[PDB]
RNA sequence: AAGACCAGGCU
């Protein structure tokens, strides 16, 4: 059920939308969750 | 006297003007009923207000 | 939309 290397991370999970749903505003854009803002800055830097 | 009889009350009441304020609470703007309303987007539970 | 601050009410 857990290992000690289990307690590093290697594999990062993403949560689902209904997580971190997206903020709607007059249908012309959506605002984004803190969760979502960080994975994207994640993202960015695990890409570099 | 009695409104209701028009007897005397036994008692003597103590009467006289004064000086009463009407406040800014009412129960027109405090009275609410809920039954499936609106749902929260991220709980999926009941609004707040 | 959502978040923030503020003010007030009933104990």
């Amino acid at each position: 059920y857990a290992r000690p290397e289990w307690m590093i991370v290697t594999v990062l999970p993403v949560p689902p939308l209904s997580v971190r749903p997206a903020v709607v505003m007059q249908g012309s854009a959506r605002n984004q969750d803190d969760l979502t803002h960080k994975l994207a800055d994640i993202v960015k830097i695990n890409n570099q | 006297y009695n409104g209701f009889t028009g007897r005397k009350i036994t008692s003597q009441i103590f009467i006289g003007p004064t000086y009463y304020q009407r406040l800014k609470h009412m129960v027109d703007d405090k009275i609410h009923s809920r039954a499936r309303g609106p749902i929260q987007i991220l709980n999926r539970q009941p609004m707040e207000g």
